[PDB]
Parts: structure tokens; C-alpha cells; sequence
């Protein structure tokens, strides 16, 4: 019943600005305590900012003077404006309803903010040739930044699908392999298409994998 | 010199009030020795904003309002002009042009109980910040989700008052602190509160 | 400020056991503590608040205790879907600080990997880059060794490994080793082999392919 849907995450240059939006359903943000909490990739959670029910705003010491939490009451929406972003602000941000900035019972899905001087690059997708059972997949290579979402057959196949986490290469671009194990009965009779979707570069790849 | 003001009935009171229902006593028609407060060793916090502390025995005000309550140790800094917090927004707001003295002292030996003292409450949820010197003792249910929350408590309908747990083994900043706010306000009625001659 | 320390940094216990996660504050934060459960690729879920009170919708196997500096989160019976990172978070002090996190792992039975090797695709090979992928599927424990043989060539550091998180369904891992070559440095060798050494294998499994077929 309570949902928090975020938007506005993406790649931004250092010193740039970015305006994260958290729409809410099931409660009004004009009368609730809201927090933005960030998580560095591979590290723990860190509280960023809070807005009270009366409108009082508080920020962490590392973000004070740069960020600005606000809300716009007539549409049930919470905003976080970010200015002069440094290198350590690359993180996944969550909007969270709080019980009087004490504990956060409902959390947003989270959006990734990447701060680097690199350019957005569309991924390259290559099929993996399959040989009981057999594994087949597709490799997403040389993209920036995270994330790449890989689905199989328009999301109709979610069993046996392993989407590996992306690794940083020495060239600075990421790569992830997505595999799925299929028994040999439907191997030669069913066509499998991996939907590679890249929101930052707006790249849609429907590359079929065939024996 | 006759008829000293009853500061003993305010500072040395047996039972103080909570911050959402803070007590107000109108000290008037008496003479007040403020220097028996400033030279008292018990008070941990004594901040006078609009007036110098030693000059209180000379200035004459038409009345003093003594607002007494109990808060946490870390929440003492919010009892000041222009500060913001839970207490400043929803419990007790001082104006920006506040003249008066905020006095606070540790009362861990009185208001703390081994099983916790849940007799002291503070307002956590409110739709808007309080105006300066506004009292809000309403205990109605807080409509946080704008569903048809028809009075009954439950999901997205919170009780607005949270209880300070007070125990003697708590650290400094969680121990209870008794706060008396003296507001010397001077209407153009004839003044009746002065220092000793 | 309060520095919030969790112990142990990682915990691996067989299912059906009782897990005790300890959290310790640098100051005394009374009972102002909450616990959060974060699945991989999923927002944190509040488990308990006020150091003892369960959130509604949280099963009864989670419980909490402790006060002041020391706190414990107790899981009375570990099951398969409790593979997550658990955070203790104080809210007594003015800045809200989270703990370092504790990763909780499930000790299932030892499973040998299913090993596949994938050659570079020919549409990749005209972009100058070759990638050979060695896939290990549904194995436990996490510790496995992947050695690349290029007609018995002493390969050293030319590959990158990626491991999925432990599955909530059957507590098995999956690993992918990617070996990258130049296109003119790809075709000078014929037969490629991926050798895997694991606890569940009596001999290291070698999967090989030929370039010419
Ligand atoms: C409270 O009582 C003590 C001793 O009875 C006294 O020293 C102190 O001044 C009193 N506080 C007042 C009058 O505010």
C-alpha cells in the first residue's frame, strides 16, 4: 500500500547539480518525516538529510551547505537538490519514511548517483554459444555507468537466470555476464532473447542466443 | 523589604510538568531577588539573552512568566531564540526577540526511576511549528496518511506524544533536565516586580 | 559522534541454528536502536525498533535485547531466505549513524559446480576483442580456484572474476571468469581450457574447446 518511487539518478560531472525526486503513495509527505539515506557501493549506509513534519530540515556534516532537502506538498513529492558534487557522493540514495527521524519503516527502491568525468557509453552485447542441460547467456561489455538490466524473453523467464554483478575493468568500463540454464528438450525448439536495457545511454538490445 | 517573590514554589517544586504541557506561573506583585539564583551552584545552564544577568536586580518589569518543564540533556540547547528541534518546533518555542533567562539543571536524582519514568512526554508529530509561547495539550490522533482515519489509532495514525524513558543509569544527555524559562515582559501598566532596594 | 561497531563482520551458520549478532556503541544510547535487513539488490527492511519491539510483518524468529552500549539481535532459527546484511542504527544521538553491517551466510551441503566454457562470438571478434567465459554454476563453498590453460600457458592475472550473492532458494553460489585477449593475440593458440579446483571435486575439472570448430 505504501510505495516510494524514485527518479533523477544518473551520471553527473564533478561540481554538477542533480535533483532527485521521490514520489509517494499511501501517505502524504507534507505531514510525515522523510529522510534521504545514501549507501556507497560496497560500503554501509550513511544518513544524508531529514525533513520534519513541520518543515525543519537537517543535514549531515559531509553534505551540509551543498545539498537541499525539500518537498512539494500538492503532489506528494519529496526532492533532494544536490550542488557541487564531489567524488565521494557516488552512491545509491533511498527516500525513507521515518517515525520522527528515529527509524525508517518504509524505504524507497533507491537510485544510483554517479559522479565522474567519464562519458556515458552504450553497452555492447555479445551472445555466448551453448554446447541433459545446457547454459546459454549474453555478455554486456564496455558500458558506463551502472546499471544494465538484463531480462529474458520479455521477463517471462526468471528461473535459473544468474545476472552477475558488474566488474570494473582496467579501461574504466564495466562488464557483466547474464547466464541461464535450460534443459536440452527446449534448447533446440525455443528461441531465447535477452533484453539488455541501459537507462543512462537509452540502449535497448534484443540479441537472440541460438545454438 | 517585604513580600519576596515565590521562586521557591517554582524552582523547588516537587512535581514538574512535561514539555508538551509546560506550566506557566505569573510572578507579579512582589519583589524578586534574582541574585540568589545567579549565585546558586546547582544550575548547570543559566543563559540570559535580552538582559545582562547582574543587572536583573536593578531593572523593573511589570510581570515575569516562569515556564517550567522537564526535557532531555541534549535537548537543552534547543531552548534558545532561533534554535530548531523537536522541542522548538512542536513543544516550546521561544521568540527571536526573547528577553529573559533560561535556567536548566540536572534532575537525575528526582525524575529518574529504576524501571523507567514514563510520566514525562513530548510531542513528536504536528502539522506545523508552534508560534512563540503557544501551548498545545491536544492528544488527538495524528493523521499521517490522509486516509479516512476516523479517530482510531493504527497504521499511519500515530499517537502524537512520546514518553521520555528516564532511568538513573542513563548517560549524560539522556538524563532529565528541569528547565525554567523566566520571561520578563514589560507592558505599559505600572511595574510591580523589582529587585531589592 | 557515536561510532557504531558490529561483530562479527561475517557469520556463516548452518540452517536451524541460533544466530546472535552483537552491536556496540561508543557511547550509551539507551534503548534507542533499530535493526535493518538488506537483501542484495533490495532496500533495507526494518526488523526491530526500540531495541526490543518487532515491526509488524516481521516473523517471530527475530528478537532483540540489550541496552546502553551493548545490544544483540537474535535469530532463533536460521532459514534459507535470511541471507542478508544486517545493520544496527542508533537514533539517540543527534546524527543518525548506521553500523558497519554483518553479512550472514548459510552453511548448506557441499555441491560440486556445473562447469561450462563459452568461446568468443564471431561478431565480437571483428571488434578487436576476444572474451572467453568460464561459468561455474550452483556450487558451495564460495572458495574455488579457476586456472586458465592456453595449450598449457602459465596464465597470470589476465582474467576477472565475478561471483553472485548466495541464493535464497538453495544457498549456492555462481562464478564467472572472463579472460580477455586481443584478436591477433587470440588466434595464435588453438585449444583453450578452463580448469577448476573446488572442495566438492575429487579431480580438477577441465573444460576445453578448439578454435577451429
Ligand atoms: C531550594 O531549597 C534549597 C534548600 O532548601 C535552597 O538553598 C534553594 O535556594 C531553593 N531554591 C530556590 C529558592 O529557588
Amino acid at each position: 500500500e505504501v510505495q516510494l518511487v524514485e527518479s533523477g539518478g544518473g551520471l553527473v560531472q564533478p561540481g554538477g547539480s542533480l535533483r532527485l525526486s521521490c514520489a509517494a503513495s499511501g501517505f502524504t509527505v507534507s505531514s510525515n518525516y522523510m529522510s534521504w539515506v545514501r549507501q556507497a557501493p560496497g560500503k554501509g549506509l550513511e544518513w544524508v538529510s531529514v525533513i520534519y513534519s513541520g518543515g525543519s530540515t537537517y543535514y549531515a556534516d559531509s553534505v551540509k551547505g551543498r545539498f537541499t532537502i525539500s518537498r512539494h506538498n500538492s503532489k506528494n513529492t519529496l526532492y533532494l537538490q544536490m550542488n557541487s558534487l564531489r567524488a565521494e557522493d557516488t552512491a545509491v540514495y533511498y527516500c525513507a519514511r521515518g517515525y520522527g527521524d528515529y527509524y525508517f519503516d518504509y524505504w524507497g527502491q533507491g537510485t544510483l548517483v554517479t559522479v565522474s568525468s567519464a562519458s556515458t557509453k552504450g553497452p555492447s552485447v555479445f551472445p555466448l554459444a551453448p554446447s541433459g542441460t545446457a547454459a546459454l547467456g549474453c555478455l554486456v561489455k564496455d558500458y558506463f555507468p551502472e546499471p544494465v538490466t538484463v531480462s529474458w524473453n520479455s521477463g517471462a523467464l526468471t528461473s535459473g537466470v544468474h545476472t552477475f554483478p558488474a566488474v570494473l575493468q582496467s579501461s574504466g568500463l564495466y562488464s557483466l555476464s547474464s547466464v541461464v540454464t535450460v534443459p536440452s528438450s527446449s534448447l533446440g525448439t525455443q528461441t531465447y532473447i535477452c533484453n539488455v536495457n541501459h537507462k543512462p545511454s537509452n540502449t535497448k538490445v534484443d540479441k537472440k542466443v541460438e545454438p | 523589604i517585604t513580600n519576596l517573590c515565590p521562586f521557591g514554589e517554582v524552582f523547588n517544586a516537587t512535581r514538574f510538568a512535561s514539555v508538551y504541557a509546560w506550566n506557566r506561573k505569573r510572578i507579579s506583585n512582589c519583589v524578586a531577588d534574582y541574585s540568589v539564583l545567579y549565585n546558586s551552584a546547582s544550575f548547570s545552564t543559566f543563559k540570559c539573552y535580552g538582559v545582562s544577568p547582574t543587572k536583573l536586580n536593578d531593572l523593573c518589569f511589570t510581570n515575569v512568566y516562569a515556564d517550567s518543564f522537564v526535557i532531555r540533556g541534549d535537548e537543552v540547547r534547543q531552548i534558545a531564540p532561533g534554535q530548531t528541534g523537536k522541542i522548538a518546533d512542536y513543544n516550546y518555542k521561544l521568540p527571536d526577540d526573547f528577553t529573559g533567562c533560561v535556567i536548566a539543571w540536572n534532575s537525575n536524582n528526582l525524575d529518574s526511576k529504576v524501571g523507567g519514568n514514563y510520566n514525562y512526554l513530548y510531542r513528536l508529530f504536528r502539522k506545523s511549528n508552534l508560534k512563540p509561547f503557544e501551548r498545545d495539550i491536544s492528544t488527538e490522533i495524528y493523521q499521517a496518511g490522509s486516509t479516512p482515519c476516523n479517530g482510531v489509532e493504527g497504521f499511519n495514525c500515530y499517537f502524537p506524544l512520546q514518553s521520555y524513558g528516564f532511568q538513573p543509569t542513563y548517560g549524560v544527555g539522556y538524563q532529565p533536565y528541569r528547565v525554567v524559562v523566566l520571561s520578563f515582559e514589560l507592558l505599559h501598566a505600572p511595574a510591580t516586580v523589582c529587585g531589592p532596594k | 559522534d557515536v561510532v557504531m561497531t558490529q561483530s562479527p563482520a561475517t557469520l556463516s551458520l548452518s540452517p536451524g541454528e541460533k544466530a546472535t549478532l552483537s552491536c556496540r556503541a561508543s557511547q550509551s544510547v539507551s534503548s534507542y536502536l533499530a535493526w535493518y535487513q538488506q537483501k542484495p539488490g533490495q532496500p533495507p527492511k526494518l526488523l526491530i525498533y526500540w531495541a526490543s519491539t518487532r515491526e509488524s510483518g516481521v516473523p517471530d524468529r527475530f528478537s532483540g535485547s540489550g541496552s546502553g552500549t551493548d545490544f544483540t539481535l537474535t535469530i532463533s532459527s536460521l532459514q534459507a531466505e535470511d541471507v542478508a546484511v544486517y545493520y544496527c542504527q542508533q537514533y539517540g544521538s543527534s546524527p543518525l549513524t548506521f553500523g558497519g553491517g554483518t553479512k550472514v551466510e548459510i552453511k548448506r551441503t557441499v555441491a560440486a559446480p556445473s562447469v561450462f566454457i563459452f568461446p568468443p562470438s564471431d561478431e565480437q571478434l571483428k571488434s578487436g576483442t576476444a572474451s572467453v567465459v568460464c561459468l561455474l554454476n550452483n556450487f558451495y563453498p564460495r572458495e574455488a580456484k579457476v586456472q586458465w590453460k592456453v595449450d598449457n600457458a602459465l596464465q597470470s592475472g589476465n582474467s576477472q572474476e565475478s561471483v553472485t550473492e548466495q541464493d535464497s532458494k538453495d544457498s549456492t553460489y555462481s562464478l564467472s571468469s572472463t579472460l580477455t585477449l586481443s584478436k591477433a593475440d587470440y588466434e595464435k593458440h588453438k585449444v583453450y581450457a578452463c580448469e577448476v579446483t573446488h572442495q566438492g571435486l575429487s579431480s580438477p575439472v577441465t573444460k576445453s574447446f578448439n578454435r577451429g570448430e
